[PDB]
């Protein structure tokens, strides 16, 4: 599966632009999509979400009204009308793939993203940087302002790892399920307003910034992001 | 009370239901038929003719449309002789096309027995049968020429005479049409021995290379849909 | 040598029958007379599934007791979420005529098959996002009646060519063949230890095979008509067979007997589907009378009637945790009872 | 116009009470059967549902007119009650006849011309046609709603949708009612059932007993509609015709009043004939409603 | 062809068979042991019933 975005560059303030993300390989019509923006010196932030069939379009509270967004299933291309550019929108915009059914794993694939430069439930991480040594287990914990245990029986927190210079990759979904294509050493646990992730036998190529999400109700706010380095 | 995942799942279920209804429209519009017959009877020729003109695989499906209505003819191959179990899959078909070779009188009798199995079946009590008396040029030739007396197999041929019926318009030897109708007599007697709701047999005197077979199927299916409408719509 | 071979085969059959009679010291009814009856069991339709187009011919419960796959003659394989009634997947089929469907214990794959002679295994956990035909198995020469999963790589299938086949999914070839039946094999049940399985055919005989060896160990003949359904007892030392006559008979593997039969004078139609409860005390049997009957598997007394279908019940399954029993008829509806 | 009858307080009320008593359960069963048929994706079920609904509103509004006729012709209920419960009363007959025409056309399509016109025999098309006919029969018969509906007169009785002598607008409305609202759908129904009978007689797979039963049912439907709607519309056309011909003259109105209201009451038998003849004669719907 | 059948019956005859009473007792014991496990036999309360 490939999911490549385009349409970046220097933008004068108050202008307009079109961010186009092209999919190749997977069923776009059967998958919903998300946009997540990351400032150069900040964490992730949800932007917009389009459901399958274009029957549910949600936007972020902080920006509602000034983005337009749509999808073209025959062309397998999602378009985002950037309108009324502001300095707070100076961030790299990443495309996110998510399908929703029982046992599904939303937020699987994240595109490389395109930089864009111009001239509720809150979750927090106790530690923003943990000095660690390879081969030693590490625990990264984050807390929420609201309990994520819905009446159905499963908690909707997601864990993402962003390696330096790479797109974020899913690790754990619903606090206990291990994502596809990731090592078995990762584990997740916790209860209301307190979740933790344990990495046993830390190895190479796993350092980076970890985020914890929420999916009980939109908007999907992110965490500060705990940085893990050797 | 549903969460974001639950609402998105419900929306996906609604999308699935949309395609299910779209397929249901076609399925209700589509007309399903079952082709049954022995290896001796001409059956591959008929499907080849209707495909041209419009391994161990089991089911062969043939799309063919006439007068802008579609027909899904299903042929069951690579299956054992005992057909009494998979035939239960065909309680919803519109008709069963039974093809019987009229030339070979040696295997004709057992063909009638097969017809009985199709007719006196606890599951095909509503299913109508479109009977095709195929291979009649071979019959024609066989009867016109000497040495294949029908009475050698059916003793009732001698005591049978042609009725005041519709002889074919072109030239036909009276004994040829006599035997041709006598063959139909057994099949219609079996059909009318035990009749049920919408259970009627449509006999058609056909040939393998004839191009009018699709028209006959269309007319018979029109009559069957007429009967099932008279039943479904409150008229009977 | 044909005559002497037939004579000594008849002698062996007589010896087997004599041993079976000599091992029949007592009847299960006499032993069970001491325990109390289960009483009336009034199950109700908790959920109904109304998304199909044509007659539903098979279903299977997942290991999680949450999702169930259902096969219909329209060419549709629908995976339902029982708790919320939602549809997870709607797999189209190359061949519309389907008689069986299986759900893998791991939940990754789903099996289907029918008059097309081909067992189609579909992958549900593809990283590509869509359900696709993982592999098509085309070694059979007859309609597929029941396919069951051992693990993610091995499958067992029964067809109308009087044979059963154990396939390795990756290779796509028949690892083992079972060629003892003289009639169309219509049902297939795997033991909990996945080492033996019983197949019921149209020759009024249920045969117990060995997966890892390939031969037949026991052959139980006590029916006077076809066998349409078969299901292991939870213990694994017994199984139940439903027949085209209104008799469901329970056989035991250790004694090779006919423990007891369930039949009523007021029921004449045949049995299509047989399953047990988690305890094994209840046997649910679907009939052509458009309803299902629950029998007390030790007392042979009808403990209740489902009676919620307007057409003949074709498929019937019980979840692994014993929470609910799902029945599907030739109507477009599938009903869950608890 | 000095009009008074000794029958208007005896036959209309008893007949309406009989109609309510024999119609409420039968129309409820017809509604249930129509819903069951629609659940099986049958286009005729939508029209049957709409006909049952129209008959049910007729049955709901009829007991209020039972008090009107029980008393000697006198709504004592306010202008709004008249304007609503008389509009529905006088429009439900034409709604019912239009839905009978739709049923007949659908049956003709399903019988005389099968394997064709499939898109017209879908549930969505049935709903569209039902909405269109509801709109075109409420809008066309909304003209009485605009004018005044309550006219008291010198001879001790106040009316509702009946002025003696008539007005020009009601005369033209009546004329349209008789030659378009009734005669046209009845002619279409007759043509449709004649086509159905021709198709049935042209089928060699239908038994003689079934053909005779179908002919009896079709003639029964046509004759029941004609007998229920004919005296009222013939008297209305005469009245209408006479009014237009000579408004001055009022002798005919006094002589016709009794038979006119008798025919208006007799029109109510359709509200019980429709459920009987469309849901309680065939063995299928009776078995379906007995099972539930 | 008959040789395979006679060999199969020969293999089937030489098996260890237990008394019917023992098998009946085993099934009865299994049914009694797992009595409070299946909601179909003993109706579970609506709180723990997900249907």
């Amino acid at each position: 599966v490939q999911l490549v975005e385009s349409g970046g560059g220097l933008v004068q303030p108050g202008g307009s632009r079109k961010l186009s993300c092209s999919a190749s390989g997977f069923a776009f019509s059967s998958f919903g999509m998300h946009w997540v923006r990351q400032a150069p010196e900040k964490g992730l932030e949800w932007v917009a979400y389009i459901s399958s069939g274009s029957g549910t379009i949600y936007y972020a509270d902080t920006v509602k009204g000034r983005f337009t967004i749509s999808r073209d299933d025959p062309k397998n291309t999602l378009f985002l009308q950037m309108t009324s550019l502001r300095s707070e929108d100076t961030a790299m915009y990443y495309c996110v793939r998510s399908i929703y059914y029982y046992g599904s794993s939303p937020f699987d694939f994240w595109g490389q993203g395109t930089t864009l430069t111009v001239s509720d439930i809150v979750m927090t991480q106790a530690t923003s940087s943990v000095p660690v040594t390879p081969g030693e287990s590490v625990s990264i914990s984050c807390r929420s302002s609201k309990s994520l245990l819905h009446s159905n029986g499963n908690t909707y927190l997601y864990w993402f790892l962003q390696r330096p210079g790479q797109s974020p990759q899913l690790l754990i979904y619903r606090m206990s399920n291990l994502a596809s294509g990731v090592p078995d050493r990762f584990s997740g646990s916790g209860s209301g307003t307190a979740f933790t992730l344990t990495i046993s036998r830390l190895e190479a190529e796993d350092v980076g910034v970890y985020y914890c999400m929420q999916h009980l109700e939109y908007p999907l706010t992110f965490g500060a992001g705990t940085k893990l380095e050797l | 009370t549903l969460s974001a995942e639950d609402k998105a799942a419900v929306e996906r279920s609604k999308m699935i239901e949309k395609q299910l209804q779209k397929d249901k429209q076609v399925y209700r519009r589509t007309l399903r038929l079952l082709l049954l017959g022995a290896d001796n009877s001409g059956k591959s020729t008929i499907v080849k003719q209707m495909r041209i003109y419009h391994k161990t695989s089991g089911i062969f499906e043939t799309k063919f449309q006439v007068d802008k209505v579609n027909f899904h003819m299903f042929d069951v191959g690579a299956q054992r002789d005992e057909r009494r179990k998979w035939i239960q899959c065909f309680n919803d078909v519109t008709a069963i096309i039974f093809v019987v070779d009229s030339s070979d009188y040696n295997r004709l009798q057992e063909a009638l027995n097969d017809f009985k199995s199709i007719w006196n079946n606890r599951w095909l009590r509503t299913i109508s049968v479109i009977l095709f008396l195929n291979k009649q040029d071979l019959l024609a030739e066989k009867v016109l020429a000497g040495k294949s007396k029908i009475e050698d197999y059916f003793p009732e041929f001698a005591r049978y005479t042609t009725p005041e019926d519709a002889t074919p318009e072109p030239g036909e030897d009276p004994r040829v049409t006599r035997a041709k109708y006598f063959i139909r007599k057994e099949f219609v007697d079996i059909s009318t021995a035990s009749g049920d709701g919408r259970h009627i047999c449509y006999p058609h005197f056909t040939c393998s290379v004839d191009t009018e077979n699709a028209r006959r199927i269309f007319n018979d299916c029109k009559d069957i849909i007429l009967q099932m409408n008279l039943r479904e719509y409150n008229l009977v | 040598e044909l005559d002497q071979l037939r004579q000594e085969a008849e002698q062996l059959k007589n010896q087997i029958r004599d041993a079976r009679k000599a091992c029949a010291d007592a009847t299960l009814s006499q032993i069970t007379n001491n325990i109390d009856p289960v009483g009336r069991i009034q199950m109700r339709t908790r959920r109904t599934l109304r998304g199909h187009l044509a007659k539903i011919y098979a279903m299977h419960w997942g290991t999680d007791s949450r999702l169930l796959v259902s096969a219909s003659q329209d060419g549709k394989l629908i995976i339902w979420d029982s708790y919320t009634t939602n549809k997870v997947h709607a797999i189209p089929l190359r061949s519309s005529w389907v008689m069986t469907c299986a759900y893998a214990p791991s939940g990754n794959y789903v099996a289907c098959g029918g008059l097309d002679n081909i067992c189609s295994i579909y992958n549900l956990k593809t990283r590509e996002g869509n359900v696709r035909v993982s592999r098509e198995l085309a070694g059979h020469t007859g309609y597929l009646s029941c396919c069951r999963f051992l693990d993610d790589n091995q499958i067992v299938t029964s067809s109308g060519d009087t044979t059963c086949a154990l396939w390795d999914i990756e290779t796509g070839q028949q690892t083992t063949t079972f060629t003892g039946h003289t009639g169309d094999v219509m049902s297939l049940s795997l033991a909990p230890d996945t080492r033996l399985f019983v197949s019921g055919a149209c020759d009024a005989s249920a045969k117990l095979w060995d997966v890892r060896e390939g031969m037949c160990r026991q052959t139980f003949t006590g029916h006077e008509s076809d066998i349409n359904a078969i299901c292991f007892f939870p213990n694994g030392n017994a199984f139940a067979t439903g027949s085209d006559d209104a008799t469901c008979r329970l056989f035991d593997l250790r004694a090779d007997q006919e423990l007891m039969t369930y039949s009523h004078d007021n029921i004449i139609c045949g049995i299509t589907s047989v399953s047990f409860s988690k305890s094994g005390r209840l046997l649910l049997a679907g009939y052509d009378d458009f309803n299902c009957n629950v029998w007390d598997a030790l007392k042979a007394d009808r403990a209740g009637v489902l009676a919620g279908h307007d057409n003949r019940v074709s498929c019937l399954g019980v979840t692994d945790d014993g929470m609910a029993v799902a029945t599907g008829s030739w109507d477009s509806f599938l009903k869950i009872w608890n | 116009c000095h009009v008074d009858s000794r029958v208007d307080h005896l036959f209309p009320p008893s007949l309406y009470i009989f109609v309510i008593g024999v119609g409420l359960p039968t129309n409820c069963l017809a509604l249930w059967a129509a819903y069951r048929q629609v659940q099986q994706r049958n286009e005729l079920g939508v029209y049957l549902m709409n006909l049952s609904i129209a008959d049910l509103l007729y049955i709901c509004t009829l007991p209020l007119w039972v008090d009107y006729f029980l008393h000697h012709d006198n709504w004592i209920h306010g202008p709004g009650s008249c304007k609503l419960f008389g509009f529905i009363f006088y429009t439900n007959i034409y709604i019912s006849i239009a839905f009978l025409c739709c049923i007949s056309v659908d049956r003709y399509l399903a019988v005389a011309h099968p394997l064709r016109f499939a898109r017209l025999r879908r549930v969505k098309t049935a709903v569209a046609v039902s909405s269109v006919v509801w709109a075109t029969e409420l809008g066309a018969n909304s003209a009485p709603l605009f004018h005044d509906e309550l006219f008291r007169d010198r001879y001790n009785h106040t009316f509702c949708f009946e002025k003696f002598p008539m007005e020009g607008w009601v005369a033209w409305m009546n004329l349209y009612r008789v030659f378009v609202g009734f005669l046209f759908p009845w002619a279409l129904m007759l043509l449709s059932y004649r086509g159905i009978l021709r198709a049935v007689r042209g089928s060699v797979s239908t038994e003689r007993q079934e053909k005779a039963k179908i002919k009896r049912l079709a003639l029964s439907l046509i004759a029941i509609v004609l007998v229920c709607f004919a005296p009222y519309h013939v008297l209305l056309l005469s009245r209408s015709a006479i009014y237009l011909g000579r408004p001055w003259d009022c002798g005919f109105e006094e002589r016709v009043f009794s038979a006119y209201h008798s025919s208006l009451a007799f029109t109510s038998l359709n509200c019980v004939a429709d459920p009987i003849l469309y849901c309680l004669v065939n063995e299928g719907a009776r078995s379906d409603v007995a099972k539930a | 062809q008959a040789r395979k059948l006679v060999e199969q019956l020969k293999m089937e005859a030489n098996i260890d068979r237990i008394k019917v009473s023992k098998a009946a007792a085993d099934l009865m014991a299994y049914c009694e042991a797992h009595a409070k496990e299946d909601p179909l036999l003993t109706p579970v309360p609506a709180s723990e019933n997900p249907f």
